[PDB]
């Protein structure tokens, strides 16, 4: 019976990881000679079970690496030197207390909370119908800067809120919460990861209502954070755990509700948030790593870029051995950015250090167009439905062009990170200085 | 409509496991014997 303990080790639910970690101390509670021997030995199934009581003890959720902590002693140092319970079953049973033949006052169609709902949803489709009109009465020009300030720390990462004038700016182990339209601080945060960990990407999840936050971890865990916008409250997390070895890349789809994690290794893994369990894995086929990854929605193509130059797209539907449908080589060095655009008719954008900025079609297997700003990018940013597309220089120069080359904007600042605002026209840069600034419309 | 795709999105995450906090039932004063 005891081999079933280290295949659950990878299942997202905390919940489940704690009761694991208990059934590892009532089976070990009657066997603890072997363990303490191993113990002392190291200071096989036994062996196994042992790795696995590492890995739980190294868990990001602090009451599983608690509980591993807790239960530890009871081997290293050998009476029962440590006690543990927790209370699933009494809290599963608090269900039957409440109202079983009554309508939920949430499905009321005249409550509060339908009434809020609906509010935050017509502020939604306010600002996203405003950016139709804003950019299609002639090409809107970005001369004007909002905001500029410093902050301790380079800026990592920089992400727009999507329906609030503010921005989130995250370094390797801290977050900082700075409102544009004031120019004024909003909060402060740390993400609690160690000296030999940093974040490797930020993301924000389920912005129509109720906005989280994401954050990866180059040790390859996931967490996720709510209550950061408040100035009254202090920000509670929400779910993490590591399940993976550019360190480690995250994507998110919200219309599809899914994840979709990769790193320095020849693997991706999907994940779905409701059932906490991986829904599938594919092989990158190739023998190179990937260095960036990013998929359309609800549609079966996945696009990802690889350390030999060689950009990948695959149907998931099919199975491993047909899931790659289509392969481009035309840089020759690594691939330094590539995305895939979810407009009504597929395109591809990719860059490398080549410096050649090439426009592919899915249904092709050349570039559509070619496209230079300089050799070697640091940012590179393109508009979700607009002809826009911002890169900047090491020069110091930035610039914001048409997809056909056209210059619109130019600007001279060294610049870290740089990025868009996916509505109304806007274009954030921090800088390797410390410094951030917005540029807004007119 | 965009109030429509609003509604149709999912709200990950957004349930009594995750949101409320995981303990036992409080005992009660019970004097009816």
């Amino acid at each position: 019976v005891a081999m079933m303990l280290a295949q659950l080790v990878s299942d997202g639910s905390p919940m489940v990881r704690k009761e694991l970690v208990v059934a590892l101390s009532h089976l070990v509670v009657q066997y603890e000679s072997n363990f303490c021997t191993v113990a002392l030995q190291f200071i096989s199934v036994y062996t196994q079970i042992w790795r696995v009581l590492l890995h739980l003890a190294a868990d990001p959720y602090p009451e599983v690496s608690d509980v591993a902590m807790k239960v530890l002693n009871s081997i290293a140092y050998k009476f029962i030197s440590a006690t543990v319970q927790t209370g699933f079953c009494d809290w599963s049973a608090r269900y039957f207390a409440q109202p079983v033949m009554k309508i939920p006052e949430e499905h009321d169609l005249e409550s509060q909370i339908r009434k809020e709902r609906e509010w935050r949803f017509l502020r939604n489709s306010r600002v996203r119908r405003q950016a139709q009109q804003v950019i299609q009465k002639g090409i809107t020009r970005l001369d004007d800067q909002i905001f500029l300030n410093r902050n301790p720390g380079v800026p990592s990462v920089v992400k727009f809120h999507p329906f609030t004038p503010c921005i989130a700016v995250a370094d390797k182990d801290s977050i900082c919460f700075w409102d544009w339209e004031k120019g004024e601080k909003l909060d402060y945060f740390h993400n609690g990861n160690p000296r030999y960990t940093r974040v490797t990407a930020m993301e924000y999840l389920n912005g129509q209502d109720c906005s989280l936050l994401l954050t990866a971890t180059d040790d390859g865990a996931i967490r996720v954070w709510k209550n950061f916008a408040d100035l009254e409250k202090n920000p509670e997390m929400v779910t993490a755990w590591q399940g993976l070895s550019a360190g480690m890349v995250v994507d998110w789809e919200q219309e599809t509700g899914l994840l979709m994690s990769s790193g320095d290794v020849r693997i991706v893994r999907i994940w779905d948030t409701d059932r906490e369990m991986k829904v599938q894995d594919i092989p990158t086929g190739a023998d190179s790593c990937v260095t960036s990854l990013s998929c359309d929605s609800h549609r079966s193509l996945i696009v990802a870029g690889l350390g030999d130059g060689s950009i990948r797209v695959y149907d998931r539907r099919m199975a491993l051995s047909e899931c790659r449908v289509m392969t481009y080589r035309e840089h020759t060095a690594w691939v330094v950015k590539a995305s895939l655009q979810k407009r009504p008719d597929g395109h591809i954008v990719s860059v490398s250090v080549n410096g050649d900025v090439r426009i592919f079609d899915p249904r092709m297997p050349e570039s559509v167009n070619v496209l230079q700003i300089v050799k070697g990018l640091t940012a590179l940013d393109i508009h979700p439905q607009a002809d826009l597309i911002a890169c900047g220089s090491v020069n110091q120069f930035t610039a914001i062009y048409n997809s056909s080359g056209e210059l619109i904007n130019n600007i001279k600042y060294a610049i870290s990170c740089l990025a868009f605002h996916p509505h109304w026209p806007h274009l954030a840069v921090g800088s390797n200085d410390y410094y951030i600034s917005v540029y807004s419309v007119e | 409509e965009a109030d429509l795709t609003d509604w149709n999105l999912p709200l990950a995450f957004m349930k009594k496991r995750h949101c409320e906090k995981i303990e036992g039932s409080k005992s009660l004063a019970q004097s009816w014997r």
